[PDB]
RNA sequence: AAAAUUUUUUGUUCUUAUUUUGGCUUAGUUACGAUUAAUAGGAGUAGCUUGGGGACAUUCGUAUUCAGAUGUCAGAGGUGAAAUUCUUAGAUUUUCUGGAGACGAACAACUGCGAAAGCAUUUGUCUAAAAUACUUCCAUUAAUCAAGAACGAAAGUUAAGGGAGUGAAGACGAUCAGAUACCGUCGUAAUCUUAACCAUAAACUAUGCCGACUAGGUGUUGGAUGAAAGUGCUUCCUUCAGUACCUUAUGAGAAAUCAAAGUCUUUGGGUUCU
RNA sequence: UCUGGUGCCAGCAGCCGCGGUAAUUCCAGCUCCAAUAGCGUAUAUUAAAAUUGUUGCAGUUAAAACGCUCGUAGUUGAAUUUCAAAGAAUCAUUCUUUUUAAAAUCCGAUUUUGUUACUUUGAGUA
RNA sequence: CUUUUGAUGUUAGGGUAUUGGCCUAACAUGGCUAUGACGGGUAACGGGGAAUUAGAGUUCGAUUCCGGAGAGGGAGCCUGA
């Protein structure tokens, strides 16, 4: 059955902290538990060891990338003009 | 979409012929349309009516007399008992002498007259004046 | 088409929307309503009796000028109160301070009638005697 | 769904006075199955009366006949 | 139109003679055989009538054999395991999600994949009330783009 | 009147709209210089049609009906 | 192969053959075996086909404003008339060089595209949508739709940016009997971008959607067919699809007016909502 | 449109209204009208109401088209398979008599040839 | 919505004038529902019938006949076809 209608993630929390908070809390932790491509060896096994280290479960390659997730759109946009160039 | 052709049929006629225009045309033609116009020819209120022949439904061209006041369809076919026509053709008719309401019957198609005639029952179809 | 489904099977939409569309009549709803059996002083009777508690006068509407006689009953049958219209020229003399009376409708049965505003009920007999046999003067004499 | 017992709905029209037009209706009749016939949900059955074998059962199948749906069981129209 | 508002009536349309015209000379059987031929090259039914309009010298393929075009096809077993307009639905209904996934803002890209699922689940119906398709055929939205 | 229409007059309608449909398109022998080939060609051909012995072009599709290889000349074929 | 009867091999255990019933392999023969292709629908193919349909990136323009320079001197703004305001510590005005944010004039129309809300500088890449042409394929696959789903101007809410101009609130100066207003000088939120909510407008053509029929003329946007003036391009004719206007209706309305708001006591083509 | 009284008072009047010193409407006298051994009043209900509309309403401006599209149930869905012919009895008409494909039961004669809805005729009924 | 405490079926018994979850034991997970289940209201006993209506309809039926139920409110019992 389903176990929680809205809370889902930050049950874990109980009562404590006040609802936006634990609302901002959830959107950001749904991005940093998540799964993300290694577009080196095609699988999507990619999960963050640390506050910017990220680390593929299969071919153990390591790549820096942001704080809750593995890109981020400023360091996107730079790289995209360099390589239109 | 069409749903029917009787009805489309019948309207045709009565706009053409509330203009004087001799001759008309139908465009999609089934036996139904057929007997109904066989009938009104037997009572003498059109002239002779041609057949076009596609390789699709045909086409239908028929003369006109300046002698319809009125031909339309009752949509819904309701089914009529022998004993309720008094009923329907005292709603529907002008006149006690005149006109005549058509029903498919078990035996083909006939007005109410004929109906009586033959001790039967049917649906209606349509009427004209 | 007109708005109106017409097939041959098409019978219980027709059903259902007459009986939600029947609601809008006001004569339906005023003689279909549960709670008439409750705001209805007579409580659905035609007449009723009751105790005279108070004389009063009451003005006319305005292009009119008078002081129209009228009572204040409280009814046997439930305990309420209501107004009531004496017609007849000196008839309000004809009435004492708590006397038993039978009132009935003023004719328009849920509405005020003419000049009058907020009347709806008028006397009809006191004392066991008719106000009209009484007022004829000739018939009848108060029951002492 | 039980043991040696189905279920069966029956459609049908009825009519309405005032407005000269029809309905559609349905009634549902349990009945017992014996393992000499092979059914499923879809098929066409003929069934007869019998004493009563339960609280709710008094006919049981004596025929069957094979037919294909494509939706739920409850959602077919058939009149026979 | 179906969605639209379009009114167009553009189409073709068949000559009345029913029977094959005087001039031709081709036998059915090598009218058949380059169906067939044309077919194991990779074309569809559609295009097969068009190629035999042009190139070859043949009006229609059912004045001079008995048969349609689909039923030679079937009749050796040619013929594809999902119909051909059902497949273009599909190949087209799998690019504009790929498109879309790529884009997040582009919303009329929502609008028309939401119209032409709607057209797919329409057809399939119809396909799997014949039986044309088996009856646990379900369109998955997120297993589609494997499908060839 | 109705029955026996003027054929100018319905030759200048649409193919639809015309007491018996009619298609406006015809099948054509085509004989282009210095090539002693006769080929069927379609009028409003969709496809690049080649001379069988060398290849060379005989028409070009269009919105409409087909275009002729300039100094091409054609012949319809009569049924 | 499986069974009913004929005799049958000697009062019960005792022997054999018959025709006929249904399945089975085996090769031939038969008039042997499939309705159209809807001025219904879906798909397809073609054209240096059309469009201010959508998304992302990218490019240009004056204006305004800030800053730095530049030359000269007494006022400049603003109004019905004035005040508040700025100014020899150089205002306003002219000339040049840099940066910033929004916006996209003239062309531009009783013209184009979109389901509606909406959409207007250049170039590229994705992405759909018509309309026309067709002797391509399928063969009824359709119309309208309670529940349910997608999108939905302006304002408003949450977070991070940005922040020139305009400017709910607020503060002043005037007019007035009063003026918490109309006029004027400042000016905060907002207006713009990215990620989420809200679901409303005179969200109007105050006219639901699909189909049939009924009248003449003048235009205009996009294709196609057929003929002439041409330095395979224009003008004309015919036809399909959008889109306006004028005249008139033994048609309609209470009228205004209407090409549908007509074909309705001569009342019924299908269907949802009020 | 008769005679007296009252004078926005008293009162009447289902509705419109009457009454402020010359009231056809109040209070009375006379005279007339209606139904009549019967005639008024109150409440409910039917027709009138095509003002609940299946027969049979209305939705630009009078009350009223969802902001817009998709969509399940429901409602509604193109044309096609045996069409005819030849007599009679009837005041042109009505009623009928003959059967022109095929197969299975009488050595070229008889009759049989999908289901429902629907309509006809019967049975049974205080 | 119903089903712990019978709701829907199967097997074997008990009981009754007989069939039946009518009741007991074991076993399975069923049964109904937008074509309106489960609830609320009725100044609701059902019918043969009554009033008014051109044809459709709308409203009434405690009350001569038929069926049902009760004897201040509930539950038990004897005699007896
Ligand atoms: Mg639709
Ligand atoms: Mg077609
Ligand atoms: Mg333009
Ligand atoms: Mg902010
Ligand atoms: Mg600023
Ligand atoms: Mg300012
Ligand atoms: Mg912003
Ligand atoms: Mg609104
Ligand atoms: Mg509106
Ligand atoms: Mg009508
Ligand atoms: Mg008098
Ligand atoms: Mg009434
Ligand atoms: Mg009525
Ligand atoms: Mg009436
Ligand atoms: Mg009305
Ligand atoms: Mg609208
Ligand atoms: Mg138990
Ligand atoms: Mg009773
Ligand atoms: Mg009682
Ligand atoms: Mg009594
Ligand atoms: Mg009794
Ligand atoms: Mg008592
Ligand atoms: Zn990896």
């Amino acid at each position: 059955s389903r176990r929680t209608k809205k809370v889902g993630l930050t049950g874990k929390y109980g009562t404590r902290y006040g609802s936006s908070l634990r609302k901002q809390i959830k959107k950001i932790e749904l991005m940093q538990h998540a799964k993300y491509l290694c577009t080196f060896c095609g699988k999507t096994a990619t999960k963050r060891t640390c506050v910017g280290i990220w680390k593929c479960k299969k071919c153990k390659r390591k790549v820096c990338g942001g704080a809750w997730s593995l890109t981020t759109p400023a360091a996107v946009a730079a790289k995209s003009t360099i390589i239109r160039l | 979409v069409r749903m029917s052709v009787l009805a489309d049929c019948l309207k045709t006629i009565n706009n053409a012929e509330k203009r004087g225009r001799r001759q008309v045309l139908i465009r999609p033609s089934s036996k139904v349309v057929i007997k109904f116009l066989q009938y009104m020819q037997k009572k003498g209120y059109i002239g002779s009516f041609e057949i076009v022949d596609d390789h699709r439904s045909g086409k239908i061209v028929v003369n006109l007399l300046g002698r319809i006041n009125k031909c339309a369809v009752i949509s819904p076919r309701y089914d009529v008992k022998l004993d309720e026509i008094e009923k329907i053709i005292t709603s529907i008719l002008p006149s006690r002498l005149f006109g005549h309401l058509i029903l498919t019957t078990p035996y083909g198609i006939m007005d109410h007259e004929e109906a009586r005639r033959k001790h039967t029952g049917g649906k209606v179809l349509g009427f004209f004046f | 088409g007109s708005g109106k489904p017409s097939g041959l099977r098409a019978a219980r939409k027709l059903r259902i929307r007459r009986r939600t569309q029947r609601w809008a009549d006001k004569s339906y709803k005023k003689s279909h309503l549960g709670t008439r059996w409750k705001s209805n002083p007579f409580r659905g009777s035609s007449h009723a009796k009751g105790i005279v508690v108070e004389k009063v006068a009451i003005e006319a509407k305005q292009p009119n000028s008078a002081y129209r006689k009228c009572v204040r009953v409280q009814l046997i049958k439930n305990g309420k109160k209501i107004t009531a219209f004496v017609p007849g020229d000196g008839c309000l003399n004809f009435i004492d301070e708590n006397d038993e009376v039978l009132v009935s409708g003023f004719g328009r049965s849920g509405h005020s009638v003419g000049d009058l505003p907020g009347v709806k009920f008028k006397v009809v007999k006191v004392a066991r005697v008719s106000l009209l046999a009484l007022f004829k003067e000739k018939k009848e004499k108060p029951r002492s | 769904k039980m043991k040696r017992t189905i279920i069966i709905r029956r459609n049908y029209l009825h009519y309405v006075k005032k407005y000269n037009r029809f309905e559609k209706r349905h009634k549902n009749i349990p009945c017992h199955c014996s393992p000499c016939f092979d059914v499923k949900e879809g098929d066409i059955v003929t069934v007869g009366q019998c004493r009563p074998l339960s609280k709710t059962v008094r006919f049981n199948v004596l025929h069957v006949e094979k037919h294909q749906i494509f939706g739920s069981a409850r959602k077919q129209f058939v009149l026979f | 139109r179906m969605y639209g508002k379009g009114k167009g009536i553009s189409s073709s349309t068949l000559p009345y003679k029913r029977k094959q015209p005087s001039w031709l000379k081709q036998k059915p059987s090598e009218i058949e055989d380059a169906i067939i031929k044309l077919a194991k090259k990779g074309q569809t039914p559609s295009q097969i009538g068009a190629t035999l309009r042009d190139n070859y010298g043949i009006p229609q393929v059912k004045s001079v054999t008995g048969n349609k075009i689909l039923r030679i096809l079937r009749a050796q077993g040619i013929a594809t395991t999902i119909p051909e307009d059902l497949y273009f639905l599909i190949k087209k209904a799998v690019s504009m999600r790929k498109h879309l996934e790529k884009n997040k803002k582009d919303k009329d890209c929502k609008f028309r994949l939401i119209l032409t699922e709607s057209k797919i689940h329409r057809i399939s119906r119809y396909y799997k009330r014949k039986k044309l398709l088996p009856s646990n055929w379900k369109y998955q939205s997120s297993t589609a783009s494997a499908l060839i | 009147d109705l029955l026996n229409p003027d054929p100018v007059e319905e030759s200048k309608k649409h193919k639809l709209k015309r007491l018996i449909p009619t298609p406006n398109s015809y099948f054509m022998d085509v004989k282009c210089p210095g090539c002693l080939q006769i080929t069927t060609l379609f009028s409003h051909a969709q496809n690049v049609v080649l001379c069988g012995s060398c290849n060379i072009m005989l028409c070009q599709p269009t919105g409409g009906k087909c275009k002729l290889t300039e100094g091409c000349s054609f012949r319809k074929k009569i049924e």
